[PDB]
């Protein structure tokens, strides 16, 4: 690949043109969730825009947040996700899912997907931070148990990497 | 009554107020930390320094007045700002501005610890640290501000908060002294920041450096850094109080040694090679071999007096120590190869070791001359210093098979074909992305915790771009718009410009494309 | 005493002799130490404290104290504990001097250090674990 | 001697100085000597405050205003970034825009507070030599002052603790300085109230300066019931760091706090012959006005007028204000019950006096804050709601 | 370049440093490093205050305590000596005995006052932002405060000027320091009263902060008639420098001054809602107690107990006291007429309140000064003499 | 600023014993002889404050009285 | 300008040439001079004022200014008057700077010097005799 400059390039300019065409809270919510499932976390579907996705994500958040304040009633801003769900209900649901996880690999996927789907502006900040914090407490207690137990050879097979080179 | 009373003169001393502090907190069901953590800090922890807000200010203002008198009055009248050996005045661009981000991020880390603790006294120790790290941010800034005004090369002293972003060394500093302080379990952050970063590595970085500074003509840095560390010692006590406060929590038996070993490796991975590099290669006059400095401060004194003594409470000698000792001997020489080879991406001017430096290196690290010194002397002959040479050594490494990789976890560069310090290359593909890892401890961190470690590296960001365009876009030039801040020599003539770099034709590759 | 020198033990070796000891298997784990290390920044007040408190009464009560000149600071290492009474420093200096004024030029502690009354103590003891902290 | 080399100084050793002098060029290598010359100055020329503070925070370009690039090197388990846009509902084109109008970096801040530290002890030693305590009404002294002023330290202590997550989470260096200095001043206020009480105990035998009674009152006396509930919410109930600052300083502390400190404890000290308490409220009120200059810059001057997000931000500011102003009015309605415990003085503690004091607090607040963000408030309506509890 | 040589520094120039290092011996030539080690310390060890002050005055052995010898080199026309025993009636075995208990040499003195200087301006800027002036009784403001408090600056200014000849004439260095610092604090008090008045003028349109009315009142209003007469006498009527200090600080300022500043203007500010004036009287009263510690040492602890001249000195001190106490009682009797101009408040401005305030001033004075030099005084008798003018 | 330079910076540099002996001896005489001039100037300025009739003129002399105390202590 | 050099005129002569001029009958009475001499103590703030106020705008308004380096202080001599606005110095330094802060490092004046507002002036004029002093 030949990268363009860092802060101003054709990838970012094109995505800003798409984002400017979002006109409703429902449309913007779908857009940002798809974007975050597609392009963020180690389970993203594509690394194609790896060096630009974080800036682009900020611009989608900006559009969704303004649409929220122009189109939703004030009480919705405090108590609902933009999916229409009850914010407190999203909280109780995902804390329940992670406390039922059996492995670190199940727990890790729940926490990552929760953030992919509900990161602000989808969920209210206060509700989101508190849930994210409770999910992380669980994830860490699972992962940090017997941290040095599995040898690297086993961890590599559990994780699912393709080992391309190991120096001798 | 209204006619009699005792009229002896009395006031109220700070320790009289401090004794009531524990009772300022009060009980309610929502009264708990907002931050994720595996541990529970005990409600009854006391602090070692009895400080209240008024006495805090009194004590710190008295330090400042003496420090700013020495700087603005005495050392300015003596002309001390331009009496520094050029190699050292360049090294201080990097030391003071890189340390600055650690001071800055320690503000936020200490505040996260103040949130975590339940005992008012313990919150108060962290709170004093929060204010101190603001002091230190401004103090590191003041050093580079003073050098900008008084030293013969202000470029890079005057703009590092933006020009540090060009180069690879800055990424590793953000891991140990920025993200490592604030991103994680509050207790993992505490061990990274206080028990290891502050109680272990600031002794070399902030205290021991002052002797190197003075040897090279710099009395500005001792004036400030020795004052900085007067506060730092109270932060060492904060790190220890963290451990005290979780000592009776069963989670510590489960988790604390894992968090400690991860933090110890995190900190040493960067500071062991980078301080040894800045001390030995960024000085003319040397105080002692870096491996002796590390032995005294890190292995024998911190290791024996902090970790060794905590043995009776379940703290183990860190499992990664043996690997760390090999790095202390060789890894700063490995890093020098990468730092000198990629000199145009930095913001300071460098000097190859001279004939008497080389003799000292070989005497204190037998074998240096046949491995590192042969390479530096070849580069010198090829025109390393000469802007008409067309020669940039990063290209020479690639031509001879000596690829540079970036560790996905620590961001420290690694040259497996030349390195004598700890580590070995692992290249994985995961979900369509290739990753290079360089040691056993950080490979495990990434395998278990891949969503913590997604940091773009300079080859990913600059792939296929020509060096001089990256330097120009990053503002890595002097006020004429064309002479680089960075230079491969410390002389006052024959400085490299953007067009001298462009003539070498150096384009960033993707190092993992061959795998 | 000479065990507390900056250049004690392995630090006197050079070249290959140093490397052989540094990489010896016995030295790949930490060894618990009962020492404390105190760093004092050079200043008019500190240099008097060093000469008339640390090196006279201090060394009389603790003969293990070693003091070394590191140009900009004094490096002090002792067995067990070092104690400095700010009340005594003030009498020597002839001016008001609380424990907080002493801390203006106390630059580092490898040890458990704390303030109680007029006294600054740096100790090998695990304060708050083996011995409680008190109020005045 | 000593075991290690005594290092020769390069400044003064003749051999080393001669070598250094031969290496230093005879000319400067650049002429730009203004440190961080590219910062955009808020005032006519760059100040030292801006130079030492601005861009110490290493934000990347995906946090508005940042100069760096790429992801953080190490994030929380799960992915939470070191700093991120998810920390607050508000938005701006540049998080580094804020300036404290008093331009406090660390040194002027502790210099000023050190003057107050040392002067306070000289004042207390003279006040005790003067015997001026003899002239204070002993009911005000042992009943209102000791117990109800004592209890107010918990309100200041809770506002202080509300800043812990603010100090971790906020998104620029000038904001973080403003927030931390605000936090220390609030815990200073709490410690000064306890200092006053401890001072009185040295002068009046059997005066009990223990915090037990004040803490019982704060936690269980209905006079403080609404105050304590608002403070517990602001501190531990939310984590949006802009919400905490705005709610804490611009609503709760600007209404209940200003009434309790100035209209009640300071103003009534100067009707029951208390010459000691106004020395201490002089500090808290000075700290309140310095903090207000900075909170105003951040919220009123900047975020409420951000060229792209101003109306967006006022939507949240207005919602927040509606919620915390109701909490604060409730807190005041509980508090004015204290007047049943004090001597009725015309124009001071009678209904007319309390109504004029409430008119001062709410009318000031409307001019200082409410009008400036578009928030409609009927002062008379709020005064009447509080008098309901008189 | 420039017309003259650029001098090479011996500290840093390698050539000159090398030459200096070769001339400095390798050992100390004496081991006595305590500066003026032979001063007799007042406390456990020599203080820096004593070291920097004691024997700077080059007195010969014919002025008690001096270490030098011979006549002065140049005297006044007629023969008056530079300093001499003819400057005062009092006598002592050693004029260098006095110590200020607060141990003020010049640096701690200006350090402390600089803290008060800068804090005062921060307080005034906040007080004006608070709008706390709204709550002050406007009659107290424009009638008592502006005119009668304004006029009191002339009493402080006259006490200040009484020190000019004291600063020239007194016989040792610690005494001269005590006297000069006392003088500056008195002129500071005068300037602070005018600062208050000028501050109020910025906040209250048509408040007149000109000194014209205060000066008319000081010079012609019978309320100040006895005060002004005593101050004119203490300043310009005598030249014995011990008489001036004793009369000014230990009698007049300890009786009339303490009543006017603390019992009247400070105490009554805290009944008519004045939250501004007690900030300023906090300074004057602090300055009064610091000055008293030093005047006590000089007169009460030392000169009244001098092993050879104590009874001799008490004869003069008792005569002086009898004369200036009568002047001061007269001054107070004129002053308490002011109470006819203010609102009657029980226990404050009624006859019972004024009588308890006078009992505080005279009873304190008896304990602080009168008992300690053998002066018999009937407090009740003095209180009744003042109430005659009520 | 003056006491910072002296008690902090110049003390850490050892400047007190980096003076040529002839000059460090001369300063015994210069600083202590000048001291008596500073000391006696306190009393002289006070005599001038007495002489003057204009409050502003008294004030200039008064500032001098305080300065000469400073200088006595500085020598 | 060169008449204001420290070493101007007789000061360039040495030995007997100096003595002959120094003892010449014309030089046994004072000669009135319209010069002022300003001495500034070296410090961070002063060295910036010298470079960016005195030697740029100052010398533009008064080309007679000569500045000489006397190691610990700057010696300045000019015809007529030298003026320094503390308000301008504060903008240059980026910190609060009143006329009283400028006086922290103003070490000597040969001339009539005074403060009015933010401005410090040293002038040949006989202030209070030929030209009155004012208030703000
Ligand atoms: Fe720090
Ligand atoms: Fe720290
Ligand atoms: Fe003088």
């Amino acid at each position: 690949a030949k990268r363009e400059p860092i802060h101003d390039n054709s990838i970012r300019t094109e995505w800003e043109a798409k984002i400017a065409k979002l006109t409703s809270v429902d449309q913007a919510t779908k857009f940002i969730q798809d974007f975050r499932l597609a392009y963020t976390s180690p389970f993203r579907k594509s690394y194609d825009i790896d060096v630009d996705y974080q800036y682009i994500e900020r611009k989608i958040e900006e559009k969704l947040s303004v649409l929220k304040t122009e189109k939703l009633p004030v009480a919705d801003l405090i108590t609902k996700a933009t999916t229409g769900e009850d914010a407190a209900a999203v909280e109780a649901t995902w804390i329940a899912k992670i406390k039922a996880a059996k492995s670190k690999y199940e727990a890790e996927r729940i926490h990552i997907e929760f953030r992919q789907l509900y990161k602000p502006p989808v969920l209210p900040v206060n509700v989101f931070l508190r849930t994210d914090a409770a999910l992380g407490t669980v994830l860490m207690e699972i992962r940090n148990t017997d941290y040095y137990g599995t040898p690297l050879e086993g961890l590599r097979k559990e994780r699912g990497v393709k080992v391309l080179h190991l120096q001798a | 009554d209204a006619l009699k009373v005792n009229r002896a003169p009395v006031g109220v001393e700070p320790q009289e107020v401090h004794k009531w502090l524990q009772s300022f907190n009060w009980d309610f069901k929502e009264n708990r930390t907002k931050y994720p953590t595996k541990y529970h800090m005990a409600n009854e922890t006391k602090e070692q320094f009895k400080v209240i807000a008024k006495e805090y200010a009194r004590m710190e203002a008295a330090k400042d007045e003496r420090q700013f008198g020495t700087l603005l009055d005495g050392l300015t009248r003596l002309g001390a700002g331009n009496k520094v050996h050029p190699r050292w005045g360049e090294t201080m661009k990097v030391i003071s501005n890189f340390l600055e981000v650690g001071e800055y991020n320690a503000i936020a880390a200490s505040a996260m610890l103040w949130d975590s603790a339940t005992a008012a006294e313990q919150k108060n120790g962290y709170l004093a640290q929060v204010l101190d790290e603001i002091r230190h941010t401004h103090q590191c800034a003041f050093i580079n501000h003073y050098y900008s005004k008084h030293y013969h090369d202000p470029a890079g002293h005057n703009d590092a908060r933006r020009t540090r972003a060009i180069g690879p060394l800055w990424k590793g500093m953000k891991r140990v002294f920025a993200d490592g302080f604030i991103s994680g379990d509050a207790v993992e952050c505490s061990v990274n920041l206080q028990l290891v970063g502050e109680a272990c590595f600031t002794n070399p970085l902030i205290v021991a450096v002052t002797e190197w500074a003075s040897a090279n003509g710099d009395e500005i840095t001792p004036t400030v850094f020795l004052s900085v560390e007067t506060d730092e010692l109270r932060h060492m006590a904060n790190g220890y109080q963290t451990v005290v406060s979780i000592a009776n929590d069963p989670a510590s038996a489960k988790f604390l040694n894992t968090d400690l070993n991860n933090a110890f490796w995190t900190q040493q991975k960067y500071f062991t090679p980078v301080l040894g590099y800045l001390f030995e290669y960024g000085s003319k006059f040397k105080v002692e071999p870096w491996v002796k400095t590390w032995n005294r401060w890190v292995y024998e004194d911190w290791g024996g007096i902090w970790i060794g003594r905590l043995g009776k409470y379940g703290v183990e000698s860190p499992a990664s120590l043996r690997d760390a000792k090999r790095d202390a001997y060789w890894a700063h020489h490995d890093l020098a190869l990468a730092a000198y080879a990629m000199w145009p991406l930095g913001f300071a001017r460098l000097a190859l070791p001279d004939e008497e430096d080389q003799a000292w290196f070989e005497a204190n690290y037998p074998g240096w001359a046949d491995h590192y010194g042969k390479i530096f002397n070849e580069w010198k002959k090829l025109g390393y210093e000469d802007p008409k040479s067309g020669f940039i050594p990063y290209q020479w490494l690639l031509a001879n098979g000596h690829d540079v990789y970036i560790d996905r976890v620590s961001q420290v560069p690694f040259i497996p074909s030349l390195a004598k310090g700890t580590g070995s290359l692992r290249v994985h593909e995961f979900n369509g992305k290739k990753h290079s890892l360089t040691d056993d401890w950080g490979e495990r961190q990434w395998l278990i915790e891949p969503e913590r470690y997604e940091c773009h590296n300079v080859f990913e960001q600059y792939e296929g771009r020509e060096l001089s365009e990256v330097i120009a876009e990053g503002h890595g030039v002097r006020s004429d718009g064309k002479t680089l801040i960075a230079q491969p020599h410390t002389r006052g003539d024959n400085l490299w410009t953007l067009e001298d770099i462009k003539r070498a034709g150096c384009v960033f590759p993707d190092p993992l494309a061959k795998f | 005493s000479a065990h507390n020198a900056y250049n004690a033990g392995i630090m006197q070796k050079t070249g290959k002799a140093f490397a052989d000891e540094f990489f010896a298997e016995e030295n790949q784990v930490v060894h618990e130490s009962n020492a404390v290390v105190l760093v004092l920044m050079k200043s008019d007040e500190i240099d008097a404290i060093i000469e008339d408190i640390v090196l006279k009464g201090g060394k009389a009560k603790n003969p293990s104290i070693v003091v070394e000149d590191k140009a900009g600071f004094w490096w002090i290492k002792a067995d067990g504990a070092i104690e400095i009474d700010a009340a005594e420093a003030g009498e020597l200096l002839g001016k008001p001097f609380s424990v907080y004024d002493l801390l203006i030029n106390v630059s580092s502690t490898v040890g458990r250090a704390y303030t109680l009354g007029t006294k600054f103590t740096i100790t090998s003891e695990l304060m708050g674990l083996d011995r409680a902290l008190t109020d005045i | 001697p000593q075991s290690s080399q005594v290092t020769k100084r390069g400044l003064t050793d003749p051999e080393r100085a001669a070598i250094i002098a031969a290496a230093v060029p005879d000319h400067a290598l650049d002429t730009q000597r203004k440190y961080h010359y590219f910062i955009q100055p808020r005032w006519k020329r760059l100040s030292e405050y801006e130079q030492l503070s601005c861009y110490a925070q290493p934000n990347p370009d995906w946090i508005a205003g940042g100069l760096d690039w790429g992801d953080w090197t190490q994030k929380f388990h799960g992915g939470r970034p070191s700093w991120g846009n998810e920390s607050t509902e508000l938005r701006t084109t540049d998080w580094y825009r804020h300036r404290d109008p008093a331009r406090r970096w660390h040194h002027p801040y502790v210099k000023d507070k050190s003057e107050e530290a040392r002067y306070t002890q000289r004042f207390l030693a003279a006040y005790s030599s003067e015997g001026s305590i003899r002239t204070i009404d002993p009911y005000w002294r042992d009943e209102i002052l000791n117990k109800y002023f004592g209890a107010l330290l918990y309100s200041e202590y809770g506002l202080f603790n509300a800043h812990s997550s603010v100090g971790r989470d906020c998104l620029s260096d000038t904001i973080r300085q403003t927030a931390v200095f605000a936090a220390l001043d609030k815990v200073d206020n709490a410690q000064m109230i306890q200092m006053e009480r401890l001072f009185i105990a040295k002068l009046v035998p059997g005066f009990d300066a223990s915090t037990d009674v004040p803490k019982k009152i704060w936690t269980t006396d209905p006079i403080y019931s609404g105050a304590r509930a608002t403070v517990q919410e602001i501190w531990q109930g939310v984590q949006d760091w802009n919400e905490i600052l705005w709610a804490g300083h611009a609503v709760y502390d600007a209404t209940f706090g200003q009434f309790a400190r100035r209209e009640f404890f300071q103003r009534l000290a100067t009707v029951y012959g208390d010459t000691l308490t106004p020395f201490f409220t002089a500090q808290s009120q000075t700290y309140f006005q310095t903090t207000r200059g900075a909170i105003d810059d951040l919220f009123v001057y900047c975020l409420a007028n951000d060229s792209e997000f101003g109306a967006h931000n006022r939507t949240f500011l207005n919602a927040w204000t509606e919620h915390y102003l109701a909490s604060s009015v409730a807190a005041l309605k509980d508090f004015v019950g204290l007047y049943a415990k004090v001597e009725k003085v015309a124009g001071a503690t009678d209904r007319a006096g309390v109504s004029e004091a409430l008119q001062r607090v709410f009318g000031d607040w409307k001019i200082d804050y409410a009008d400036k963000i578009g928030f409609r408030v009927d002062v008379d309506q709020k005064v009447d709601a509080v008098l309901a509890g008189y």
